[PDB]
RNA sequence: AUUUUU
């Protein structure tokens, strides 16, 4: 039968290990599971799965764009600000608005700016003036794991597009996950 | 006989009164989470008494192997462990040319010597404890060109012959674990030595256990032009090594009467 | 959008104290979901946390 | 002849009480022998009993 | 790592 700890009398002090799926029960209920669609939309590798703006850049020049990617504070990613750890594939969606040329992508978790002022196996995709591509970079990472916060949480990001005569535009930037690997959540974030 | 009934005696009567739409009402009745229990919790040399402990708690699905299965760091696990008893330079004496023989070339302080410096693998341990019971890997090295000659006698001295040693015959030194080593021939002494006192253990940080020597057998012949400086180094490993006795950090502590 | 509901905690007996103890305590209330939570249709923000 | 060793009881957490209860208390120290204890030879006296 | 899908 139904004891009075899973009737709400229990002791916070008592909860430890962490993730006590304990059931809830009172007369005339009991916890009903139903579902509206034929997926969870919970499940980490779902909803990371999708794409989130990340940021854009202005160029008027052949010259390289290096940012350190990080996990959002502003759309549903944000949802990744409750762990503390990450690993896995990462998907970059890169949009490269100009009228005549190329844009040179490639990606590395490598601190050092001098590894990438060639590009050589940085992996350089090539998107053609006006169009876009998603690349799918590998955790070539030199950590075993991501802390999830940090302003590199991850790798850097690089953008040198080869324009042929004045034409000039801009490179907008969004992002997702392809099956994350994310551990020990901590505390939920505050607002600002 | 009471007390308790509180959870049969309203789950059966509402039981009894029910109707096609059930009981109108269920009662538990059973022990609070916080029971009246002690806990107890040793760790090394250690006892933790509470009487009133708490669930104790942690981490999602956690991992306490604690090992990384990358290796990260390649070395065996028991790397740290046995550091302590790695194999360490003891001594380093010049072997002074117009030596005669019987002549003291250079001695070592057993066992304190291997706690020499803090910058000896031991002496990090050595200092928490003021019991001590090893065994010794003595490897006394000395290089000499071919062209000299000469011979040195290396030989480990227990407490009792240290103590008396003006009253020994040298020559008879032989009987004790030695290495007559003659140059020119061998570079390298090896000296297996176990634990021998007159007591189970020995005080940390104590000449005791006596202490290895090295000897002039036959003073060195060193031609006109042959190098003149030869060094003779002491080097210590062991081959088992066991601190009992908890003490403060290096206090001297009597072990003896 | 619409509130959960109301929630509300009345007296129903007034704490009881004595010479060595305290004549009011402290109260925290915390809140989860349930086992059968679920979310559905992810949307944009509302705010920007830090 | 050499002493059993330092015995040293430090206070971890000031004892606490109330406005009914004793701000400080009575300790007691006994000592035994374990269950693998032994004595061997029997020598002169050091002290008379009465 | 059915850590693309069954």
């Amino acid at each position: 039968t139904m004891s009075p700890n899973e009737l709400g009398l229990t002791s916070a002090q008592d909860d430890g290990p962490l993730g006590q799926e304990k059931p809830n029960y009172f007369l005339n209920f009991r916890s009903m599971n139903v579902d509206i669609f034929t997926v969870s939309h919970t499940k980490v590798d779902n909803l990371f799965g999708r794409a989130w703006f990340f940021m854009e850049h202005t160029f008027t020049n052949e010259g390289q764009w290096r940012v350190p990617l990080e996990f959002p504070k502003q759309g549903h990613g944000s949802l990744s600000l409750l762990f503390a750890y990450f690993t896995g594939e990462l998907n970059i969606h890169v949009l490269f608005l100009s009228e005549r040329g190329f844009l040179r992508v490639a990606h590395t978790y490598d601190t050092s700016n001098d590894r990438v002022n060639f590009l050589s196996s940085n992996g350089v995709i090539t998107v053609p003036a006006g169009e876009q591509m998603t690349l799918s970079a590998p955790y070539y990472s030199n950590k075993p794991l991501r802390t999830v916060r940090d302003n590199n949480s991850l790798g850097y990001l690089m953008c040198k597009p080869f324009l042929t005569g004045t034409s000039t535009g801009k490179i907008e930037v969004y992002l997702s996950l392809r099956c994350p690997n994310f551990f020990f959540p901590l505390p939920a974030p505050k607002v600002t | 006989v009471g007390n308790e009934i509180g959870g049969n005696l309203l789950t059966k009567v509402a039981d009894d009164a029910s109707n096609i739409l059930g009981p109108n009402c269920f009662a538990t009745t059973a022990e609070p989470e916080n029971k009246n229990v002690v806990q107890a919790t040793t760790t090394v040399n250690t006892t933790n008494l509470t009487q009133h402990p708490s669930a104790p708690t942690m981490p999602f699905s956690p991992d306490f192997s604690n090992v990384d299965n990358f290796h990260s760091m390649a070395y065996d696990i028991t790397t740290g462990d046995k550091n302590p008893s790695k194999l360490v330079r003891l001594e380093t004496h010049e072997w002074t040319p117009s030596w005669a023989r019987g002549y003291q070339i250079t001695h070592v302080e057993l066992p304190k010597v291997f706690w020499d410096h803090q910058d000896k693998p031991a002496y990090g341990q050595s200092r928490y404890f003021a019991a001590v019971r090893c065994g010794f890997h003595f490897q006394v090295q000395v290089n000499v060109n071919q062209g000299t000659a000469g011979s040195a006698l290396v030989v480990y001295e227990p407490k009792p012959v240290v103590t008396y040693d003006s009253k020994l015959e040298f020559g008879a030194f032989t009987n004790l674990p030695h290495v007559l080593m003659n140059l020119a021939e061998t570079t390298q002494a090896d000296l297996c030595i176990p634990y021998v006192a007159d007591t189970n253990y020995v005080k940390t940080d104590s000449s005791d256990l006596g202490q290895l020597k090295v000897y002039v057998w036959t003073p060195l012949s060193i031609p006109t032009g042959s190098a003149n400086q030869v060094d003779v180094t002491i080097l210590g490993s062991l081959l088992q090594l066991d601190f009992q006795n908890p003490r403060v950090f290096a206090q001297d502590v009597n072990i003896y009467d | 959008g619409h509130p959960i509901g109301l929630f509300q905690i009345e007296v129903l007996n007034r704490l009881t104290y004595n010479s060595s103890s305290p004549s009011e305590v402290y109260c925290i209330v915390q809140g989860k979901m349930g086992q059968d939570a679920r979310f559905f249709c992810p949307t944009g923000s509302v705010v920007t946390f830090q």
